[PDB]
């Protein structure tokens, strides 16, 4: 990366320590990927973590020589989930083909299947794009977390 | 978008109904065949429903009524569909002489301009009474409402119950010895017009394979959705298109008489198609049919503009 | 009475007043008295 | 902000009287539809008898 | 913001109107359901007879 | 002529937003129920009642089109020197390359269902009228 | 007319410029002079301009005395109304002839009639002295046109 960028890479780095320490987990990693510019899957941060469980997720340590190598990594990124993918992704439970889902479903799909959510991280990501029927349409809901 | 499984598993089998419950059948090539034709049409005519309602929806205390009737169709075979077309059509030279004649003096009257009332002998509801009218002796259209609901009831037997409600009326012609085909002339004032009267019954009714059609039902597409929701109205072993059609005809008609005309007497130069061929005798015919002798001796006296006087004075 | 239609969709002049009511003889040409001239004249106007 | 609620309410109520009139003339019509049918009804019953 | 209000009460009152018309039309339709049915009725019954 | 200048030849001048509309209610319909018969070329496959409704000062706010009798009966098999709808005709010769492939078109008489293969129209090609009504959807 | 009220007037000429030297267009003649306690009609200053198109109008130059002596032969005058004259003069919309008067219709006559008002003419004179039913009473509106 250019040292232009790659100094405000660091800032955000440096604004997600918890003390000054210098040391941000690997748990935060994830956000600090995300927060500069990323979307990984939970997955391509394991794999640059070195596949740790709860424990030393929780317990080690990283500093940002240890982490601008991953970010790296990821960045020049394999394949990147156009609105296409998405929309047909979501259409899966559309019980006819109609374009919409009731927003319970939806709510719910999101908290059992892939990289699964909480209520909170569904909530604020779907409310207010069911309408007056409580069908949340899915192609908006797409277009929306791509411009984001 | 509806099912792709089912639409031919119902259209080569109606796991259909006789009673009221479930019965299998195997359709016949000839069975099979007519059905999906049914279908092919139908799925047009359910999306211009759709259409022409999404169209009024963007374009939608007075209001001026236009009225483009697909129109004084005399074709050679004229089925149910020219008949009820020419129906209006014979409507509308009578709209012409309750009106020019009668409502545009009407409307004259009320306001009580000086207006010496004119008529021609130019009433024309006995031929319309022989398409319209459903008890007394029944129409044309009333008859076939009737016969769409009956087994041993024939296309054939609609003329007979036609020749037999109406003979001795001086407006209906009976066919040149076509009982074999079965078809009646009526005299419409621009010609006498032969319609034929095979198919009728199945038009006035509309069959199809009740199976195929809850399935596009209970399809994915909106337009097919929203056209094929209706699907309570197919018959398997309803009110039928015609007197729906008299549940919609009085309003275009009712409303045409609160509503002041004016007029668009529209002639035809040739029956050839064509740009700029007259004829000589084609048009003199309708200088006649539309009654243009009779038509100049009310408006001949009589006022194109309105404007209101009050304000004028 | 034939002497005043005839010759006069023939004479271009397809609508004709009989009274209000003009009688008319379909052309199945681009007939060119529909044009903003046609509208902006007619617009709103007095019918002389 | 009181003035642009009130100048409106004044309009739409003309396009409720468009609609107004509308539905009596459907409300003759229905009492016609009906009498038809009373009629045809009246009628079947005592050709019935 | 007390004119308005007046004009308010005013269009719900013109909304009422247009509701007893168009219940009357709702009344109408369901005459005429026990109507036409009826006659349908009484046909089929004078086929028989 | 009724409606309100925006502001304010041949036929080319500046019509109004719904006023546009008005014109192009029209050939959306001529597209979706308009066939040619050996009549006329352009028929109307379903006959219309219009209705311009005027408001209070006067403007057009309405304009009310209703159908009756759509002659349906054609779709399938039109007798001798007759054409179904024309919308299906230009369907398949306007077609851009992604829908002709989506929207699966194979070419002129790759349907049985129209008859005297493709009957020619006078003074208008269907080619082109495809890409006008397409547009005229949009103003609508 | 006295010096004094001449002067106002050599103002209301001298504000209404064009190239700097004391040339007023003959578009602005009779809007001066309206306010100038006058209501001249665009006939009456047609007449003592000399009838030109719209071309010529927006183009030809008035100057002082060209425009004062336009003033003063209009100015001492023949027929200008009264309140009997415009109560008959607008019951000029009573429909059937109700001592209220015709919304739309007062707005059309402006549009209609001889000195052809724009609509925006016509709505300002007119809007707000019409009722519900758009009934202006007209007793009044004739008093509101003369004076004011």
């Amino acid at each position: 990366f250019s040292e232009e960028q790659t100094a405000e890479f660091k800032e955000a780095f440096q604004l997600f320590d918890r003390t000054g320490d210098g040391k941000i987990l690997y748990s935060q990693c994830g956000d600090v990927m995300r927060a500069l510019g990323q979307n990984p899957t939970n997955a391509e941060v394991m794999k640059v973590l070195g596949n740790p469980k709860s424990d030393e997720m929780n317990l080690k340590t990283l500093k940002f020589e240890q982490f601008l190598p991953m970010m790296q990594t990821i960045a020049k990124n394999k394949d990147q989930g156009c609105f296409e993918d998405y929309v047909e992704g979501l259409r899966v439970f559309d019980k006819e083909g109609n374009g919409t889902v009731m927003g319970a479903e939806i709510r719910h799909v999101l908290v059992t299947l892939g990289e699964k959510m909480t209520e909170e991280e569904v909530e604020q990501l779907v409310a207010g794009h069911e309408d007056s029927n409580g069908c949340i349409n899915y192609e908006e809901l797409v277009r929306m977390v791509l411009s984001g | 978008g509806i099912n792709v499984t089912d639409f031919t598993r119902s259209i080569l089998t109606p796991r259909i109904k006789v009673g009221r419950d479930v019965v299998q059948k195997a359709q016949t090539k000839e069975q099979a065949d007519f059905a999906i034709e049914a279908l092919a049409k139908a799925k047009f005519e359910r999306l211009f429903r759709w259409i022409l309602t999404r169209v009024n929806k963007a374009l939608d205390a007075s209001f001026l009524g236009i009225l483009d009737i697909a129109g004084f169709e005399i074709f050679e075979i004229n089925s149910f569909e020219q008949l009820c077309i020419n129906y209006t059509n014979e409507k509308l030279q009578q709209l012409f002489n309750h009106t020019m004649f009668i409502l545009e003096q009407e409307e004259y009257q009320r306001e009580g301009i000086e207006w010496n009332f004119i008529d021609f002998g130019l009433d024309l509801q006995p031929c319309i009474e022989l398409i319209e009218r459903p008890t007394n002796p029944p129409g044309v259209l009333a008859l076939l409402d009737e016969e769409c609901w009956f087994p041993k009831a024939t296309d054939t037997s609609f003329v007979e119950k036609l020749i037999q409600e109406q003979g001795n009326h001086a407006k209906f012609q009976k066919s040149k010895q076509l009982k074999d085909k079965t078809e009646f002339c009526i005299l419409h004032y621009a010609g006498k017009v032969t319609y034929n009267a095979s198919a009728w019954l199945t038009k006035n009714m509309d069959p199809l394979n009740d199976n195929v059609t809850s399935l596009l039902n209970q399809s994915s597409d909106k337009f097919v959705a929203d056209l094929w929701k209706d699907v309570d109205r197919i018959v398997g072993l309803f009110r039928t298109v015609g007197q729906l059609y008299k549940e919609q005809l009085t309003k275009l008609m009712t409303t045409l008489r609160n509503t002041n005309p004016n007029f668009v007497r529209c002639i035809i130069p040739n029956h050839e198609k064509r740009a700029g061929k007259l004829d000589a005798h084609l048009v003199l015919e309708q200088l006649r049919c539309n009654g243009v002798l009779e038509g100049i001796r009310i408006c001949r006296q009589g006022f194109p503009n309105r404007i209101v006087f009050q304000e004028f004075r | 009475v034939l002497h005043n239609l005839r010759e006069r969709y023939f004479s271009g002049l397809i609508y004709t007043y009989s009274g209000l009511f003009c009688v008319v003889i379909n052309p199945y040409k681009q007939l060119p008295i529909y044009s903003e001239k046609i509208i902006d004249m007619y617009k709103g106007k007095k019918r002389h | 902000k009181s003035e642009a609620r009130r100048k409106e309410l004044e309009e739409k109520m003309v396009s409720l009287l468009q609609e107004k009139n509308d539905l009596q003339l459907q409300v003759q019509a229905e009492q016609d539809n009906l009498a038809d049918a009373e009629e045809r009804c009246d009628q079947l019953i005592k050709n019935k008898i | 913001e007390a004119r308005r209000k007046e004009l308010e009460e005013k269009m719900v009152s013109l909304l009422q109107e247009k509701n007893d018309l168009q219940l009357q039309v709702q009344a109408e339709q369901d005459n005429l359901a026990d109507a036409e049915e009826r006659c349908d009725q009484l046909i089929k019954n004078k086929i028989q007879l | 002529v009724a409606s309100s200048h925006k502001g304010k030849q041949g036929p080319s001048f500046s019509y109004g937003e719904l006023e546009k509309q008005l014109l192009q209610a029209n050939p959306i319909l001529e597209a979706f129920g308009n066939a040619k018969t050996v009549k006329n070329d352009n028929s109307s496959r379903f006959g219309k009642f219009i209705r311009i409704n005027f408001d209070v000062t006067g403007y057009i706010v309405g304009a009310n089109i209703e159908t009756y009798l759509l002659e349906k009966s054609r779709a399938i098999r039109q007798a001798k020197d007759e054409r179904t709808f024309h919308i299906f005709y230009y369907l398949i010769a306007g077609a851009s390359e992604q829908m002709r492939n989506d929207l699966l078109l194979e070419g002129f008489n790759n349907y049985t269902f129209l008859s005297n293969g493709h009957v020619p129209i006078p003074a208008q090609q269907d080619d082109e009228m495809f890409q006008e009504t397409l547009e005229a959807m949009t103003i609508m």
